[PDB]
């Protein structure tokens, strides 16, 4: 009974991170689950899978570091996920993109730059569709 | 003629009609039209000088206890000199009946206040005072509902812009919110979706 | 012709306005202190005289009396220490630029009418 | 002359500056329908509307 | 293959409360 | 571009200001006045994003811009002034920052701004000194203005030289310090205030005047010197300051050097002093009465008397017994004219 | 272990101290609010973050605006914004408070909430999903984290 | 059809009476009710571990807008300008102009999220299925300006999410 | 006496009321409920919009229950168009009309508990209201302000997945109400806070036009279902609570009973949905499937028209009451026959209640007043508008 | 989720909780479902469809 | 490879870049103007022209009810390709 639960605890201690890694993954993701199964971790963002956990908690992610050649852990957030896996955490699709990779058309982005409101990258709205009246041309000739 | 069409309830139309002539009898002095559509929805005129005496009668049983002023719904049509069209929706609970009894007024006609009679119109009052300017007989206070404090306008007059003339913003050195001239960006890009070619010949006001 | 609001002929109405002016004219310092207006009180009384001037073209007693009805209704919100200091200052429009009635400047500004 | 110039909330500036236009609206040239010629309507004269420095909107 | 979701069966539910004295 | 719309927040005008010193007291005002007209305004800043957050209401979407830049670098100044058509300047600091010596504030920087403004082809580079600028052994900061006035006068020769005197506002250092003395208790003055006289200038007037100065082609090399409505003697001036502060007033004489020593004791703090050896003499200096220089009404703006402006500035200091009190009852301070 | 460096690490302490425990004030003006409750409902639960629904305009710091902002209401909101002690922050929420929203054209609403108080981050939505709101707050914390008043003062 | 609430009359019987007075004294039921809250301590807590976990969403879900292309890589938009006629808040603004190739094309499609009410009409209304109310929802900005989207940003949004968007449409399209 | 403005700022004020009181020691004298702090003025904003465009406005008034508002519009528009919907659409409108009713009453219950300081039920039950928002999201793509009920009926057919989980959802819910049964329903403190407070005589109610449970609590039996089963209610089985004392305790127990009642109904609506279109056959009112519009011409034509100028109501101005859980709801159309309404007043059920509050205010201590706002289920959005 | 804790919990409950799971576990429903096909619609018959009646 | 403005910033796919005189250009400073890398224009003609020996054809944009309304392209003139009014992609009748 209780010994079984204490065993669950030791099992999730030794089931991930061994020793020094466990404390780090725990101070990063405050969850302490066994890293059951694995995602496609394209940028190290491993997408661990499990079912026994109650609904809504059965899919999850650990983001790793320097996404888009910038920033670090201790700055993790949303938008770090790729759009296919972005569909996967929200469980719009029971099937991870692994099994069903998407169309991969030529014009879609690849690195996925995530949200960037601060920093020099920054959306700027601006006037579009050129000009109007075209103001009259001044003469260049004297007299 | 059925799967989409809503069936016409002739029975209630008959009963409401007959009761309509009944009332037509009872108050010849103010009652005029006895409109009775296939929606089972009866309607009746009142002269504004006849507001109170009719309405009081309505609350009291004849064969319809017109209890509970559910609404004093109001409409403004600029064309008619009697531009205002105050409407008394009503519901005789005992008889589960519903009726719409309306009137008309000019800008300086002190139409009678049913405040003594229903009291529900302590605010149907001040809204329809404020939004419009429909001055009322005798009310404990004509202070404005809804519209601000120093606000001058009367929106729902179907007059002056939907944005209004007023657009307030906090200002710096005055350390305070201040009303300012509108300057809408982009502007309400109104679409004239009116359709030439009448779809309803059955209606159609004659050219005369 | 049509039945009057309250007053009939100007004097029944003229009586009401004076009642209004004093009703403001005494009330003004009370307002000056409740909201701690930085205006000198004579400026307040002057504005009191001015708003009574904008309504100079009125000639129907129903218009006069309806105006003192609405004006007393504004006095309601004033005396009850409703509104806010800003609302009291809305009458001033001091944030707004002065308007040059001169036509030449009106030429200089913009397309205008 | 039952003026309601003060009875209305409108600024004096907009009543001084402009005349309005009473008229009966014209039929579409591009369309057959006579139907909107009926019923009079009145409309105020258009004014200048500078472009929004941002996004190029009407202002 | 015509379909949509009409009811598949649906077992009993109790709107009635129970408050045991235990 | 050129103006369109009724003069307001959403209407446009061609103005492209680069207001240095926007972070400080006057700057928020002048930015408010440029912004109220719907003119777009660049606002270069160094203190931090949070410090100027309050300015965001002043603009309308695109009308404002914020730009970080080092004073120490020149190139940043070049970038910020690029599209500028006008470049107002307000950098200053009465108490002199330690890490940045006071000299630079009115010498090197104004000059770089001037030359780069010339390269920028700025339509109207503008600079703001003071009515007390003619060189004096008193107030090195005051002395420094004269050098800045000239260097700015040369590197960008058609620059205007504003000379406002003792502008008083809600956040004014000059008016508030006098009000703040009640916390001090006693009221020292260098031989009281009878020897010296001042003619303080209201700040909203100075700002709107800067705006209308930008609007006037006629101004260029003109050396404007802003002046107050009234030329009050300093002692009766303090009388009025506590007369509206309703605080207890106990004046006494104090030697200028001896007062200077206490000011030196107060200059020790990295934390900003209420009192400094600059402030000493900058107070004890009299305001020059100049007629020949252009009038304030040349901008069309009337002078606004301090008595019409004082109580709002000083209500925060007056005690609750007085904090809700009528304005008329203080009675105006005596005028030298 | 040098002079400037200590000021930096010391600054880290205060910004961390503040970002780690915001106290947003209850103030919802419309149906944005019933998302805000769900930000604090157990399924999401804002409280893990240390943030809490305090009452009053003083103990509370960040001011999460929500819902339509009419003509009448606005000055009150202004005053309330003045009421809270530094370092006050505000978070706009809902399309209505973003700039008049659905109602942008009416004599009713006061358009942009930014017209009254200097909003710091905008949250798009009608109403935003409560999680989008939560993410917007995480953005506010990162925004505080990058702020550095102490370092500027040292070199001021 | 009506039901009285309450109305029921308590027993005068002495056992029942002394029991009620025992509730009046020893509180009994409070503790019983009190006991119930204890049951929650033993249940598992409902929080999702945001953001390392995220809430369930239906494929239908509405969010950030994005213009999108043909499989060929041409933009789907034909500037039919009815989506401009529907946006209930009228956020949208369109200036259709001819392509040099001659095709109808918007020169300045734009929309502000400040006035968008995310009813998602336009996702339905477009004949060519041009604009799409995408999955993305998290995109709060530091400033108002970043909200007033050009056609440009919308195109970029259609660039990053096109795999996803097309995927959801692949899930949903029959219903419409 | 001491003059005092209250909200909006109070959590008790719900960010809307400013009911100033001129308090004595703590007993009230003057107690005026100012309003217009939320007044969105939608009446003119409705006027310049095509009738399909008006539809969002009603999600915007009743923040909580939503589908019922739109149904309140579809009835009132279909009257003038004389259009009778396919049955499945009506079984749906009842199904989500009742789930909206669950959301609304859970709202009113738990918040009224919050003003009484109960705290916990709130967190015990919003855990459920997310469970329902997951559903409106599954049928609309929006967690709230779903536009799924329309004048033609409905935007779209139900996804196959719901029919099971919703049952699962209500497989356990009765217990969740049992957990409340073990609290306030029996709890001692609660009775004292609410017993014999704001009692209202039947006549004042009939005068002010009180409706809904606010009548049913004080014994008036007036109702908008069984009196006028405007939809499938005529087929549906349920039974209506009536209060005795007019105690807030009464109204409370009523709302709990209605929640039970929806537990009864939704069972049967799950039990009885026909296959069929969930939209009207006409393309002159109800738009074509994307599959058909993109081949058949006329479908695309009328598609183009309804999405640009829309259907045209025959001219007429009318009024319709609605069985909102909060009371009678106002749909006062004024239509010239153009797709634009000429005018459109909207009577909020809570309008009359707030008109009546001051009658119940004076002579009661301030806690009584805080009790009263929660007595009447008043979401202030609908009330000023 | 330990059984003694379940016993003590239901003990305090006065109710089984296991009999009405509160937290939504495995059963839920599948997200990925086979296509709807949809009802054909009553008036898509070609033999007659004059507007004179359906109107 | 978007054509570069004299200021150096890339022009929009609808060309309209600001004048060197233009002060408004200041907005982009400290930030990044954004313009799409993938102009649709090049991608229009990038595709091979489909050809069918028949005559009248019916493009649907690929995907039944996943694209533009069904459209009947004529090929009366072999002197020119049959560009879609929607897809923008050409057709011809080879023989
Ligand atoms: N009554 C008065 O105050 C009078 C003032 N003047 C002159 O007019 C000018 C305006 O006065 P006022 O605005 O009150 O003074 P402030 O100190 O309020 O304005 C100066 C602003 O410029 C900033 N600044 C200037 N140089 C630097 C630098 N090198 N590094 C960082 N920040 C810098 C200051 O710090 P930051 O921006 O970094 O916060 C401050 O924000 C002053 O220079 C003053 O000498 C003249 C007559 C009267
Ligand atoms: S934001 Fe959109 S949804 Fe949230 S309240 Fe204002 S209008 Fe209603
Ligand atoms: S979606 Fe593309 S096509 Fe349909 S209207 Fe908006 S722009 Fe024109
Ligand atoms: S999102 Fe909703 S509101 Fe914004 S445009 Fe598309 S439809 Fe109109």
């Amino acid at each position: 009974e209780l010994v079984q639960v204490l065993k669950r605890g030791l099992q999730q201690i030794t089931g991930h991170g061994g020793l020094r890694g466990y404390l780090r993954v725990f101070f990063r993701t405050n969850d302490a689950k066994v890293g059951t199964l694995v995602g496609e971790d394209k940028y190290g963002n491993k997408y661990y899978e499990d079912n026994k956990q109650f609904f809504g908690r059965h899919r999850w992610v650990v983001y790793t570091t320097e996404m888009n050649g910038k920033n670090t852990f201790w700055d993790v957030d949303g938008s770090m996920v790729p759009p296919e896996w972005h569909r996967w955490l929200h469980s719009m699709t029971d099937d991870p993109p692994t099994t069903k990779p998407l169309t991969a058309r030529k014009f879609i982005w690849t690195n996925h730059k995530f949200n960037v409101t601060g920093t020099p990258e920054q959306y700027v709205p601006y006037s579009t569709t050129r000009k109007k009246i075209q103001e009259w041309i001044p003469p260049s000739t004297p007299y | 003629t059925r799967p989409t069409v809503r069936p016409r309830n002739d029975v209630a139309h008959k009963q409401l009609s007959a009761f309509g002539e009944y009332v037509a009898e009872i108050l010849p002095k103010y009652v005029q039209q006895v409109q009775v559509s296939c929606f089972n929805e009866l309607e009746v005129c009142i002269h504004p000088d006849g507001v109170i005496p009719v309405l009081t009668f309505l609350r009291d049983h004849t064969n319809a206890q017109f209890k509970s002023l559910v609404d004093l719904t109001a409409v403004d049509v600029p064309t008619r000199q009697n531009r205002f069209e105050i409407v008394y929706n009503l519901l005789s609970l005992r008889f589960n009946s519903r009726i719409r009894v309306k009137t008309y007024t000019d800008e300086l006609t002190p139409i009678e206040s049913a405040v003594s009679v229903f009291k529900a119109a302590n605010w149907y009052e001040r809204e329809i005072w404020d939004m419009f300017g429909v001055f009322f007989a005798n009310h404990p206070d004509l202070r404005r509902i809804l519209t601000d404090y120093g606000f001058e306008g009367h929106p729902f007059r179907k007059d002056f812009p939907l944005s209004g003339y007023v657009e307030l913003r906090y200002d710096d050195e005055v350390k305070r919110v201040v009303a300012e001239p509108v300057e809408l960006a982009q502007e309400f890009r109104k679409f004239d979706l009116n359709s030439p070619w009448e779809a309803f010949p059955v209606y159609r006001q004659p050219p005369e | 012709f049509v039945k009057p609001i309250f007053s009939r002929d100007m004097n029944e109405a003229k009586r009401r306005v004076r009642e209004l002016y004093r009703a403001w004219y005494r009330e003004v310092p009370n307002t000056v202190h409740q909201f701690q207006l930085d205006i000198t009180v004579k400026m307040g009384r002057d504005k009191v005289r001015e708003m009574f001037m904008k309504n100079a073209h009125v000639t129907d007693p129903r218009v006069v009396d309806l105006l003192v009805i609405k004006g007393k209704i504004e006095l309601e919100e004033t005396i009850k220490v409703w509104k806010q200091r800003t609302h009291v200052m809305r009458f001033f429009h001091e944030t707004e630029a002065p308007r040059p009635k001169d036509f030449l400047s009106k030429f200089y500004v913009g397309h205008d009418p | 002359k039952l003026d309601i110039t003060t009875l209305t909330g409108v600024p004096e500036e907009h009543i001084k500056t402009r005349k309005v236009r009473i008229f009966v609206p014209a039929r579409n040239n591009m369309q057959s329908g006579v139907n909107n010629t009926k019923k009079w309507k009145m409309e105020f004269d258009t004014r200048e509307r500078w472009e929004n420095p941002l996004m190029g909107w009407a202002s | 293959k015509q379909d949509m979701p009409p009811p598949g069966g649906y077992g009993p539910i109790d709107y009635k409360r129970n408050l045991p004295r235990r | 571009l050129m103006p369109h719309g009724k003069g307001g927040r959403s209407s446009v005008s061609g103005i492209v200001a680069t207001v240095f010193g926007a972070t400080g007291f006057l700057g928020r005002y002048v930015v408010n006045h440029l912004g109220r007209m719907g003119s777009q305004v660049i606002i270069p800043y160094r203190c931090d994003k949070y410090d100027i957050m309050h300015l965001r209401p002043m603009g309308d979407l695109g009308q404002l811009l914020f730009l970080e830049w080092d004073a120490r670098d020149k190139d940043s100044i070049r970038r910020v002034v690029q599209h500028s058509n006008v470049v107002i300047n307000l950098i200053g600091r009465d108490w002199e920052t330690k890490n940045f010596d006071f000299e630079d504030v009115f010498v090197k920087i104004p000059q770089a701004i001037a030359q780069l403004s010339k390269e920028a082809g700025v339509e109207k580079f503008i600079h703001v000194s003071h009515l007390n600028a003619n060189i004096k052994s008193s107030s090195r900061y005051l002395r420094n203005k004269a050098v800045g006035e000239k260097v700015v006068r040369d590197a960008f020769p058609e620059a205007i030289i504003v000379k406002p005197s003792d502008i008083f506002g809600r956040e004014d250092r000059f008016l508030n310090s006098f009000a703040s003395m009640h916390r001090f208790g006693p009221i020292p003055l260098g031989s009281l205030g009878w020897k010296t006289v001042k003619q303080p200038v209201y700040v909203v007037d100075v700002s709107k005047g800067i705006v209308n100065a930008v609007k006037d082609p006629d101004a260029n090399g003109k050396s404007f010197a802003f002046v107050g409505p009234s030329r009050y003697l300093l002692f009766h001036l303090v009388k009025y300051i506590f007369a509206v502060a309703h605080r207890l007033f106990l004046p006494f004489p104090l030697p200028l050097f001896a007062y200077r020593w206490v000011a030196r004791v107060f200059e020790i703090s990295p934390f900003e002093p209420w009192i400094t050896r600059d402030k000493v003499e900058r107070m004890h200096i009299t305001d020059m009465k100049l007629p020949h220089l252009p009038g304030l009404e040349d901008l069309g703006i009337q002078a606004t008397p301090l008595e019409l402006k004082a109580i709002e500035v000083l209500r925060r200091h007056r005690t609750y017994r007085w904090l809700s009190a009528e304005i008329e009852d203080v009675k105006p301070a005596k005028t030298v004219n | 272990s040098r002079g400037e460096y200590v000021v930096a690490k010391l600054d880290d302490l205060v910004n961390w101290a503040r970002r780690s425990s915001l106290w947003p004030m209850t103030f919802g003006l419309a149906c944005c609010a019933v998302e805000m409750m769900h930000m604090a409902a157990p399924r999401y639960d804002m409280d893990r973050f240390g943030v809490v629904f305090r009452a009053s305009p003083r103990q509370s710091d960040v001011m999460i605006v929500a819902g339509t902002l009419t003509n009448k209401m606005a000055p009150a909101l202004r005053k309330v914004y003045d009421q809270m002690p530094e370092p006050r922050y505000v978070v706009s929420m809902g399309s209505c408070a973003n700039g008049g929203g659905y109602y942008h054209y009416s004599y009713s609403v006061v358009r942009g909430c930014d017209r009254i108080v200097p909003v710091d981050i905008y949250i798009p939505g009608c109403p935003p999903t409560a999680e989008a709101l939560l993410y917007g707050i995480l953005q506010l914390q990162r925004k505080i984290k990058r702020e550095r008043r102490l370092q500027i003062w040292y070199r001021r | 059809t009506y039901k009285y609430v309450n109305m029921q009359d308590p027993e005068m019987d002495m056992k029942s009476v002394t029991d009620r007075a025992a509730r009046t004294l020893l509180w009994t039921e409070l503790f019983r009710g009190l006991g119930m809250t204890l049951s929650y301590l033993f249940r598992e807590p409902a929080t999702i571990n945001y953001p390392f976990e995220k809430g369930p969403l239906s494929p239908r879900f509405r969010g950030e807008h994005a213009l999108r292309r043909y499989p060929s890589g041409e933009e789907r938009c034909i500037a039919c300008k009815l989506c401009e006629a529907i946006c209930p808040a009228q956020a949208i603004t369109i200036e259709a102009e001819p392509r040099a190739d001659g095709s109808r094309r918007t020169t300045r499609y734009d929309i502000d999220m400040t006035k968008c009410i995310y009813c998602g009409f336009c996702q339905e209304a477009c004949p060519v299925d041009a604009i799409v109310e995408g999955p993305n929802f998290e995109f709060s900005t530091e400033t108002h300006e970043e909200l007033l989207y050009n056609k440009e940003k919308l195109l970029n949004n259609g660039d990053k999410w096109e795999a996803e968007i097309a995927a959801n449409i692949q899930a949903d399209y029959l219903y419409r | 006496n001491i003059t005092l403005n209250f909200g909006p700022q109070h959590p008790a004020a719900h960010g809307v009321l400013r009911l100033v009181m001129e308090l004595s020691g703590e007993m009230v004298r003057k107690c005026d409920p100012h309003i217009g702090l939320l007044h969105r003025g939608t009446e003119k904003l409705i006027e310049y919009k095509t009738y399909l465009q008006a539809l969002p406005y009603f999600d915007r008034l009743d923040y909580v229950s939503m589908m019922c508002n739109e149904q309140a519009y579809s009835l009132a528009v279909e009257k003038l168009l004389n259009i009778r919907p396919p049955p499945r659409a009506q079984w749906i409108r009842v199904l989500f009309g009742e789930i909206t009713r669950l959301l609304n009453h859970i709202m009113a219950v738990t918040t009224h508990a919050l003003d009484l300081g109960a705290m916990t039920p709130f967190f015990w039950l919003f855990e459920e209201r997310e469970k329902m928002f997951e559903f409106y999201e599954r049928v609309s793509g929006a967690r709230m302000h779903a536009a799924y009920i329309r004048p033609g009926g409905v935007h779209q057919d139900l996804p196959l997945g719901l029919m099971d989980d919703i049952y699962q959802f209500s497989k356990n819910f009765s217990l969740r109400l049992d957990e409340l049964e073990e609290l306030l329903t029996n709890n001692r403190i609660w009775r004292n806070r609410t017993i014999d407070i704001g009692v209202v005589t039947a006549e004042e109610a009939l005068n002010y036009g009180f409706s809904g449970v606010m009548l049913r609590g004080s014994g008036i039996q007036w109702d908008l279902r069984k009196t006028q089963p405007y939809d499938v209610y005529d087929q549906v089985e349920f039974d209506v609570p009536v209060g005795s004392r007019g105690d807030c305790y009464d109204r409370y127990l009523c709302r709990v009973e209605e929640m039970r009642q929806s537990l009864r109904i939704i069972a049967q609506c799950l039990n009885k949905m026909p296959p069929g279109e969930i939209k009207v056959d006409d393309a002159k009112v109800s738009p074509p499937k994307r599959a058909e519009m993109k081949t058949s011409m006329e479908s695309l034509i009328h598609h183009f028209k309804l999405y640009t100028e829309g259907y045209q109501v025959p001219p007429g101005a009318t009024y319709t009451a609605i069985e909102a859980p909060k009371g009678e709801f106002g749909v006062y159309l004024v239509s010239d026959g153009s797709s634009r309404p000429y005018r459109c007043k909207i009577k909020a059920p809570g309008f009359a209640h707030l008109a009546g509050l001051d009658k119940m205010s004076k002579g009661h201590m301030l806690a009584d007043v805080v009790a009263i706002i929660g007595t009447q289920d008043i979401v202030f959005g609908e009330v000023d508008r | 989720a330990t059984r003694l804790i379940q016993r003590l919990r239901n003990w305090a409950s006065g109710h089984d909780l296991q009999g009405k799971l509160q937290l939504r576990y495995q059963e839920i429903s599948k997200r990925t479902q086979p296509p709807p096909k949809l009802p054909v619609g009553p008036s898509h018959k070609l033999s007659n469809n004059y507007y004179c009646t359906r109107d | 490879g978007v054509r570069v403005s004299p200021t150096g910033e890339k022009v929009t796919h609808t060309g309209q870049v600001y004048d060197d005189k233009d002060y408004r250009r200041i907005r982009f400073v400290g930030r990044q103007k954004e313009v799409n890398e993938n102009f649709a224009i090049d991608l229009i003609a990038e595709q091979p022209v489909s050809e069918v020996e028949t005559r009248v054809i019916a493009c649907d944009g690929g995907g039944g009810a996943l694209g533009h309304p069904k459209v009947y392209i004529n090929l009366d003139k072999e002197t020119k390709t049959g560009t879609c009014g929607y897809c923008g992609l050409q057709f011809r009748q080879h023989h």
